[PDB]
RNA sequence: UGGAGGACCGUAAACGGUAUUGAUCUGCAAAUCAUUCGUGUGACCUGCGUCUCGUAGUGAAAUGCUAAUCUAACCCGGCA
RNA sequence: GUGAGACUCCCUGCCGCCGAAGGGGCCAGGUUUCCUCGGCAAUGUUCGUCAGCCGAGGGUUAGUCGGUCCUAAGACGUACCGUAAUUCGAGUACGCCGAAAGGGAAACAGGUUAAUAUUCCUGUACCAUUUAGCGUUUAGUCUGACGUCUCAGGGCAAGCCGAGCGGCGUCGUCGCGCCGUCUAAGCAGCGAACCCCGUGGAGAGCCGUAAUGGCGAGAAGCGGGCGAAUCUGUAAUGGCACAAGUCGGCUUCACCCCGGGACCCGUGAAAAGGACAGCUAAAUGUCCGUACCGAGAACUGACACAGGUGCCCCUAGCUGAAAAGGCUAAGGCGUGUCGGAGUAAUUCAGUUAAGGGAAUUCGGCAAAUUAGCUCCGUAACUUCGGGAUAAGGAGUGCCUGCUGUGUAGACAGCAGGUCGCAGUGACCAGGGGGCUCUAACUGUCUAAUACCAACAUAGGAGAUUGCAAACCCGUAAGGGCUAG
């Protein structure tokens, strides 16, 4: 239970949610074309620079 | 710049009507004082307490006691909740 | 004990947090003092000839 | 009145506790030390007894509370009484 | 939920009703240093707690005056006596109290 | 560049040899007192300074100043302390040394009127009034030295309190550690002939010797400045 | 009776790291594991905080340590 | 059972691992890993329908817990001054920060969810500030607020025993074994030691403690005041299958209160806050954290890493000195995440080995021996402290019946009988001694080939310096040593 401030807890809020897949609906719009970003990631992985 | 965004509904936030309650998302910015002096303008209800908390989806909500009975029925038959 | 994997364990704690001037995490948190923009020693931004190559 | 002072324990005194370490001159000016200074000083005061040491250079008066600060481990050192009896002869003369 | 599987103690309760009888208890069971079966210190605070709780009774009670109740205090400060009992031998040995 | 003394690093001031100054009870000096002023005041109580090793005695002046004060021998509790020119020549008195008959002993002495006390402050020092000149006035200080004085430089008659503090041999290295802890000194000190050439003049070899004279010259530089330092002879009395 | 000690024995509490020159040596591990060992009321061990640094710091002194780097670190630049 | 597909997922039973850590609580850190649903292309040392994975949705509620406030070591800012100059530099003056383990105003019991709970709900409370009514300062003190070792007295969680009561287990014979028999803060009351006050009159000495001790500079004794933990009464209706729900005793740490003593060439923090003039009423009490792991899979070491961070703080029954080791509860698990098979050599780690007993080897390296406790007895040498557990020996189980000390727990001891190859029956647990070299000793050391005779040490000696000093840092301002 580490002891965050507002904006610290913040920025993992961010974080945590660029951690999601691309839409399917973008997949289908662009051909296939876009498929991944480099906001990917797993916690159990290199850190966030977040804190 | 509101301090309301919208009530906050899901299978736990509409297990506060009965109890008089109602959970809002509100302005993260915004602090107990205004959520109740806003939502007193926005409806007119006297609210008792205010219990808020900030979510890790980056939002913030607030659950407002009313004091007069029915009116966490009241404000939700009026937006449309129930 | 050692000084490769053994020691490398009490990494728990910081020496860098996230510089309020330019977001990069290099304020120091014992000097005061962001390494990458200078934020808490001067007005300016730190920036060096020697950090490009001479151009010529 | 006194501990078992057996046959051949009265060379140690009170730094037996440091065993057979630091040697017999080390441990025979700290038994020296020990015994001048636990031993009773009549207090100028009172004149009893009862001046027993409370910290390095300080020493009170278990009856009559009169605290003041001499020595280390002894409570009047023979400088002091040289000046105390040499104004003492200066106050006497004139 | 299921029940408990405790710890059952009957056998245990068996050996210290043997134990409290004085069996069970030899040489061969003892293990550890004596002094830690037993430490020294209570054995004085129970033994000098007897001796000076017998004399001031008897100092109450008057069958003690205080110049011998004194002396009496010192010796069992200085270790003469070895229980309440051995006091009492020696109070009717040399007969300290003031019978009348 | 061979490795900077630790002299040097004493000099530079770094947390290794620094003293640590916040477990210190007070600054010790004679209280303020204009010229042609006097103030009484009486011990409170004497307390230990880690400082010195040796006791202080907290005094409550008439104006309310309470004032650590050096603690001389023999001074106790409801005592009264006089200063100025007028205070009587009594231990734990401040007075000049101008007034102070010629064969007392003195100690905390200002080195120049109002100065507040530089030497005689060790436990058990004194120091013996010589003579009496109009300008001047002789002080026979601990060291030895005839050192002359102003007349009006005050002192507290009597020795130091805390007297034979010395005589108990150490004994242990976790005793004279314990108090180094609360002294600004470097505790323990390696030899230098047992350091590598690059950290001191003296090390290096394959076997323990300086290989140069220890007696160093006084206008030696800084970093080689060591061993016996501009020595007029060495070894014991022959 | 008393409860002193850089006292003693002692743990897979903690700290250290003797010997097996065992295991392992494209390992669990860029030095760890097993058994065997040293200290374990103090010059003790340790959390967190803070300070001392590159010809400088720190070092109970091995040229040891200063982020797997030390008889002068690391990053960039002089440098193609 | 589920599933198309099962050693591997779910239930039941059986058999097991940890059980002073592999359980419980949480710091730093992680950052959604938490919870429900649906999948198995990749991740998982196998497969997998499972999952800390993949996809979707949901989850953290505070006046009372923390931060916040205070100051510590020590940073940072402005001004002055210095510097060719600064974003650079010591000091001074004024500020401001600095602890989620220091100080600190106050909340507990039960319920509720899939995941939140001293936060939400029920009951019963308490604290602060401001406003108003009723009057006052005692205002300078006390507390906050202090090290190490040792110990007395009192209380209490946990633990244990006997009677009754209610369920479960066992039931070849017996009548035992296990679980439960509950009750918070708040409010009201008593108050042990210490201290103080009024009397008192103690020496061919008396009163005490575990111990030190106390006393005409006034002891014992008698009164009074100040004064703890806990306990009692209420809270009394909450939960318990609304099943009992009532009682006695022992012990009590490592937890709390209180007091004594010893040690220091160690003297063991400061400030905010709090008490002494408060009582009643009303309103207000913002902001941040709160999920979950906290580690043989949620941290760090490239990893689901045998390391480290954390063994940081707690941990029940028996044996036993014990938190050692062994066996069991509770709790967590069969994931220190590949299985079948029983057929060679060889290999890692173990068990036993006739007769000999170091003949092996650089060398008793490795392995073996001994081992707990009580009692007898214990040499050279020595700094008189030791060596010392020296060495060398005897006893030890179980059952029957007792004794002594203690208030008691418990401890110590005796008589007789009896079994075995063996009674510290397992676990646990020194082999011993002699002569030299070297260093006095405890300590420190090449993290990752050197734990040494090296380093340090106390002890001894020498040198500089009287303080605007000696020695040293800085270009300077100015500093370390030096609150000397
Ligand atoms: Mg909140
Ligand atoms: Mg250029
Ligand atoms: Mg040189
Ligand atoms: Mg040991
Ligand atoms: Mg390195
Ligand atoms: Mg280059
Ligand atoms: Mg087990
Ligand atoms: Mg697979
Ligand atoms: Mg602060
Ligand atoms: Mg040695
Ligand atoms: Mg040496
Ligand atoms: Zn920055
Ligand atoms: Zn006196």
């Amino acid at each position: 239970m580490s002891h965050n401030m507002k904006g610290q807890k913040k920025r993992l809020a961010k974080a945590h949610k660029q951690n999601t897949r691309v839409p399917v609906w973008v997949i289908v719009k662009t051909n296939r074309k876009v498929v991944s970003h480099p906001r990917r990631r797993h916690w159990r992985r290199r850190s966030l620079d977040v804190k | 710049m509101s301090s309301i965004n919208y009530p906050f509904v899901t299978e736990k936030a509409m297990m506060l009507l009965d109890e008089n309650k109602l959970q809002f998302i509100v302005d993260t910015r915004s602090n107990k004082k205004q959520i109740l002096e806003d939502v007193e303008k926005m409806y007119g209800f006297k609210v008792k307490s205010v219990r808020t908390m900030t979510t890790m989806k980056g939002m913030k909500k607030a659950v407002l006691a009313f004091e007069e009975p029915e009116a966490a029925h009241e404000i939700a038959t009026r937006i449309g909740l129930m | 004990m050692s000084k490769g994997t053994s020691s490398m364990g009490k990494r728990q704690k910081r020496t860098h947090a996230k510089c309020r001037r330019c977001g990069s995490v290099s304020f120091n948190v014992h000097t005061k003092q962001c390494t990458s923009c200078g934020f808490g020693k001067t007005s300016r931004m730190r920036t060096y000839k020697w950090q490009a190559k001479c151009k010529y | 009145m006194a501990k078992k002072f057996t046959k051949k324990g009265r060379i140690s005194r009170s730094a037996g506790r440091f065993g057979p370490r630091y040697g017999r001159k080390d441990r025979k000016l700290v038994a020296d030390l020990e015994e001048r200074m636990r031993a009773p000083h009549v207090c100028t005061k009172c004149a009893r007894p009862t001046v027993e040491r409370i910290g390095t250079g300080i020493w009170k008066c278990s009856k009559c509370g009169h605290t003041f600060a001499g020595g280390t481990y002894i409570p009047y050192t023979s400088v002091g009484q040289t000046l105390l009896r040499t104004m003492k002869n200066i106050a006497e003369a004139k | 939920a299921k029940p408990v599987k405790g710890v059952s103690r009957g056998r245990a309760r068996a050996l210290a009703a043997k134990r409290k009888y004085g069996h069970c208890k030899g040489h061969g069971s003892r293990k550890g240093k004596k002094g830690a079966r037993t430490p020294k210190k209570e054995q004085w605070i129970k033994k000098i707690r007897a001796l000076r709780r017998r004399l001031k009774e008897l100092r109450a009670d008057g069958a003690l005056d205080k110049s011998v109740y004194c002396r009496l205090y010192r010796k069992a400060k200085g270790g003469e006596y070895r229980s309440v009992s051995h006091l009492n031998s020696h109070l009717e040995s040399e007969k300290l109290l003031k019978k009348e | 560049m061979g490795k900077r003394l630790i002299s040097q690093n004493r000099g530079r001031g770094t947390p290794t040899y620094r003293a640590p100054s916040h477990k210190y009870k007070a600054d010790l000096r004679h209280p303020r007192v204009d010229e042609n002023s006097s103030l009484r005041g009486e011990v409170v109580g004497i307390e230990h300074d880690p400082a010195r090793s040796a006791p202080i005695a907290k005094v409550a002046f008439e104006n309310g100043e309470e004032l650590f004060l050096l603690a001389s021998e023999g001074i106790a509790v409801g005592n009264i302390i006089e200063c100025g020119d007028d205070a009587e020549v009594k231990p734990g008195n401040i007075v000049p040394i101008g007034n102070v008959p010629e064969g007392f002993f003195i100690c905390n002495v200002e080195s120049k009127p109002n100065d507040g006390g530089k030497f005689v402050r060790s436990s058990g020092v004194y120091a013996t009034v010589v003579t009496h000149e109009a300008t001047r006035t002789a002080v026979s200080m601990p060291s030895g030295n005839i050192k002359w004085l102003n007349p009006k430089c005050r002192a507290v008659v009597g020795i130091v309190a805390g007297s034979g503090r010395v005589d108990r041999p150490w004994l242990k290295a976790g005793k004279k550690y314990h108090k180094m802890k609360t002294r600004a000194a470097k505790y323990p000190r390696v030899s230098a002939v047992a350091m590598n050439p690059r950290d001191h003049p003296f090390g290096g070899g394959a076997w323990k010797h300086p290989g140069k004279p220890t007696t160093v010259s006084r206008n030696a530089p800084p970093g080689r400045k060591v061993g016996l330092i501009a020595a007029r002879r060495t070894g014991m009395k022959r």
